[PDB]
RNA sequence: GGCUCAGGACAACGGUUGCACCCCCCGCGGCGGUCCUAGCCGGACACCGCUGGCAACCCGGCGCCAAGACGUGCGCGCAAGGGCGGGCGCCCGGGCGAGCAGCGUGACGCAGCGACGGCCCGCCCGGGCUUCCGGGGCAUCACCCGGUCGGCGCGGUCGCGGCGCGCCGAGGGCCCGACGCCUGGCGGAGAAUCAGGGUUCGACUCCGGAGAGCGGGCCUGCGAGACGGCCCGCACAUCCAAGGACGGCAGCAGGCGCGGAACUUGCCCAAUGCGCGGCGCGCGAGGCAGCGACGGGGAGCGCGCGAGCGAGGCGGGCCCACAGCCCCCGCCGCGGAGCCGAGGGCAAGCUGGUGCCAGCAGCCGCGGUAAUUCCAGCUCGGCGAGCGUCGCGCG
């Protein structure tokens, strides 16, 4: 037994779905603790090296870093180890690129680019309602944030839309039988469909059967279903909508583009 | 030190399990704290680093603490003048050590200054033209730092009174 | 060997010297004598009589130097603690078991740490110069409460560069400026919350609610 | 982080639950009201100067000075704990499957924050315990346990709990193998073997556990019962100007012993990461090189009647933290095969010796004058930069 706290990571043990390659080193980077936790996130290096190809090594990232280049929700941050999760805002206004981090079909993060009009904000995830010192009402989210005096119309699981400058809530989606969502953990995620079913049992997990848009139906737990608007998304997706292909057709785009 | 891990214990059927690792910090214990009625003395109360940085203080004598009257709502400070009931051992009594559960004698004048005059129940006000009234401990000494209780009120009344009205 | 050097220091005049001493029959009066206790100069007549000396210290013959309270005429080893005297320690939470000689003063002893409390009217081979300069305002202000110029003095001490020490303790523009913008920014905290509060209650006219009432 | 596998056989470990019995640094987001000189408070130590002890290790006394150090503390009531506050057969908001949280009110107590403003809450990683299933062999071990099984009460603990103590009762486990003994016993992900079903192993790359000569104890700290931290006993070992002082390679190299068996007392943070930190430092983690027939993969000692190409050497590039190596460009140009066998199993036969001797032979067998089997020469066969012998596992 280690007598505290793990601050290394072995590259062997790193989640899959970071496509880290096997002979790159012995270690891999440590995520600090911040909004998202270490299996539903991905630090910032990786993207900002492993993908876009701004820079090719630790030093080059950290002197990007710390010259104030990057704003992570209208912040910037200098940790090159700082996670970014689902829903994020990615912007580098130097290069005039805005990007929302989400989920490709595949099950990997993925970088939409978005507009101005809609980077002013996110959708957060409620689900957890407590009350906090002198009995005050409180709410908490995905992205570790706490907001204080929320509306009573609001309850657990639903979604909330937060200006990025002021964390105000605005409107806020229930969720319902017949509301789009995406599949956020599991075999199932970057999966788009509507709400077709909901049954619960006393002391276990709650299982929700959705149905794809081309009636392909499938099963989830509810710990891992995100509601992005009232039957139609309320932000920009992904070139594809949500469509998991079959091995097959997977095997003829990659013969195609071959 | 003093340990609370269940390795050096037998199990179920009786058997020796074996040891296989050195004691550890978590699984520890101290020693009591034994603490006394006052009946360089005066009222002593240390602190115990614990785990986590929190802080626990144990008392080692004390002579006041906060009694309630629960039918009529009146609560005062009061002394406490000995310890006379005890279930767990006769002992504790002899030594007037403190601890929850223990049956108490406080002083009558802050509730006698005040009552006698209003119907009530009869029991307690007989207590309280005396000098002494029956009490309870609540709290826990050694874990808080303090003595607080509640007064005797009905069946457990009768029962403490039968138990030591021979003695 | 046999032996002891004295070692005197003047603290009024800030002058330490030190003197040899061959013999412990002339000695004996400085035997059975323990720290910080007066000691008559009458023991060496010549150019030492007439005069009151306090012993504070010294070291035995291997080294090992007096403790206070052992009250001993042999050393002894004891558990020290951190920050306590005759140990250097290394980590935050360090104990070292060492030997040291006892309080008590006899002709074991090498050496001996003694200064002067009272002495003559005769003068002594052993004025106290200064090597730094007051730092704090209120020092200065002592030597050249409620002062509010907050302005000093700079003529200091020169070496060609001069050098002073810089004050502390000193309030002008930056720190009145700063006091009086935190003091504002926590009335505005507590004024807004005391705002969302109100119009939190003002709805929920149609439910019940719970929190602590504010007392005074 | 790195090393190792001694100890430990309803344990560790693997999968599956829970804390409505729990603790948690950094970080992210909030929140921020404090009972009874505030143009800025008080006193010290370190470094340093003077005087000194001792072989060494180690320190003593006097003396001016700083703080995002210590203490005190300006302020709209606020920490822990404690008493009272729901029903009438059950079910049909802050929140749950679940009367759980919070609040009010009567008494106690003034904990923490505050001389450049952080007490507190949530999340996150981590830990502690906990449900269910799996979890070595011996019956020339058949009965075992007596805080052992349960109940009441207190104490201690971050916390539940025979965890500890007092009292009460008597229980709990066992051929569906208890208890005891043994193990040249760390576990799993996995490895070897090969129709299908299986057998044997699992020190070592990832995860988890345990330890730092044996046995114990403790301080600091959010976190250690830590050992490149301290204290003691025991077994060893070292220096001594003999009074005293001092140590723990199962970290990287290297040495002794042991054994059938196992490498350089090399260079560097340039890469992957960690710690601190703004234009950087450090890291025997890690990388590079050296030895290296454990082992795996790819070419070759010729083709042809004359031409051509290798290895190798001398130089230039590329690469490299510096250098090699591979690869590319120019001038000269070292062409080298062994180990087993030739009676059968099992593919492959000619003279000379010796004479049941010397020797061969996994088994059958040969050798007492042709020895197709020994020792030699010729010839021939198998695999091939590899071949053969010994032990173990699978077949
Ligand atoms: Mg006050
Ligand atoms: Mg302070
Ligand atoms: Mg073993
Ligand atoms: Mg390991
Ligand atoms: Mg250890
Ligand atoms: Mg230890
Ligand atoms: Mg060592
Ligand atoms: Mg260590």
């Amino acid at each position: 037994m280690a007598r505290g706290v793990r601050k290394h990571l072995k590259r062997l043990n790193a989640p899959k779905h970071w496509l880290l390659d096997k002979m790159g080193g012995i270690w891999a980077p440590r995520p600090t603790n911040g909004p998202h936790g270490l299996r539903e996130c991905i630090p910032l290096i990786l993207i900002l090296r492993n993908r876009l190809h701004y820079a090719n090594t630790y030093a080059e990232t950290s002197m990007i870093l710390q010259d104030k280049n990057v704003l992570i929700d209208g912040k910037p941050r200098t940790d090159p180890t700082f996670p970014v999760g689902f829903m994020d805002v990615f912007e580098i206004p130097k290069v005039h690129k805005t990007f929302r981090v989400l989920y490709d079909v595949k099950g990997r993060f993925t970088l939409v680019p978005i507009q101005s009009n809609e980077a002013g904000f996110k959708l957060c995830r409620v689900q957890k309602i407590f009350l906090g010192d002198k009995g005050m009402p409180y709410l908490s989210t995905h992205d570790a944030r706490t907001i204080r005096f929320p509306h009573p119309d609001i309850k657990t699981n639903d979604t909330i839309k937060i200006n990025l400058k002021t964390g105000k809530i605005d409107e806020w989606y229930k969720f319902d039988i017949g509301k789009i969502v995406m599949v956020t953990g599991g075999r199932n995620c970057g999966r788009i469909g509507t709400i077709q079913a909901i049954d619960k049992h006393m002391g276990s997990y709650t299982m929700i059967r959705m149905k794809d848009t081309e009636g392909t139906e499938f099963l989830t737990r509810l710990c891992n279903v995100f509601v992005i608007g009232n039957d139609s998304p309320a932000v920009a997706i992904p070139t594809t909508k949500g469509i998991r292909p079959d091995i097959i057709k997977n095997r003829e785009l990659r013969l195609r583009s071959i | 030190g003093i340990t609370h891990d269940k390795m050096y214990k037998r199990s179920k059927t009786g058997a020796v399990q074996g040891k296989w690792h050195k004691k550890r910090k978590y699984n520890l214990g101290r020693q009591p704290a034994n603490t006394k009625l006052i009946v360089n003395e005066g009222q002593k109360i240390s602190t115990i680093r614990c785990r986590g940085g929190n802080i626990k203080r144990r008392a080692l004598r004390l002579s006041h603490g906060s009694f309630a009257w629960g039918s009529a709502d009146i609560s005062h400070k009061a002394r406490i003048l000995q310890v006379v009931y005890n279930s767990t051992s006769n002992e504790l009594v002899r030594t007037n050590t403190l601890v929850k559960g223990c049956v108490v004698q406080i002083d009558s004048a802050p509730f006698k200054s005040a009552l006698s005059n209003d119907t009530l129940d009869k029991e307690i006000l007989d207590q309280i033209r005396g000098d002494h009234i029956l009490a309870r401990i609540s709290s826990r000494p050694g874990q808080v730092g303090t003595a607080d209780g509640y007064i005797l009120e009905g069946p457990e009344l009768l029962f403490y009174q039968k138990k030591l009205a021979p003695k | 060997g046999s032996f002891c050097k004295v070692n005197i220091s003047n603290p009024v005049t800030g002058a330490n010297k030190s003197l040899m001493i061959e013999d412990f029959r002339k000695s004996q009066t400085i035997h059975g004598l323990r720290m910080a206790s007066e000691f008559d100069g009458a023991a060496l007549g010549e150019e030492y009589a007439g005069c009151t000396f306090r012993i504070t210290g010294g070291n035995d013959a291997q080294g090992f130097p007096m403790y206070q309270g052992v009250l001993k005429s042999q050393r002894a080893r004891l558990l020290l603690r951190q920050g306590a005297k005759c140990y250097l320690h290394r980590r935050n939470g360090e104990r070292k078991r060492k030997s040291i000689r006892g309080c008590i003063v006899g002709p074991d002893l090498h050496a001996l740490s003694v200064v002067l409390v009272d002495a003559g009217d005769k003068t002594l081979p052993g004025v106290v110069p200064k090597r730094l300069v007051p730092k704090r305002a209120s020092k200065i202000r002592r030597l050249f409460t409620k002062v509010d110029p907050k302005d000093q003095m700079l003529v200091c001490e020169l070496i060609k560069k001069l050098k002073y020490p810089k004050v502390q303790r000193v309030v002008t523009d930056e720190k009145y400026a700063r006091k009086q913008r935190v003091i504002a920014e926590k009335k505005e905290i507590m004024r807004k919350s005391l705002q969302q509060l109100e119009e939190y209650k003002a709805l929920l006219s149609r439910m019940g609610k719970q929190h602590n009432i504010r007392i005074y």
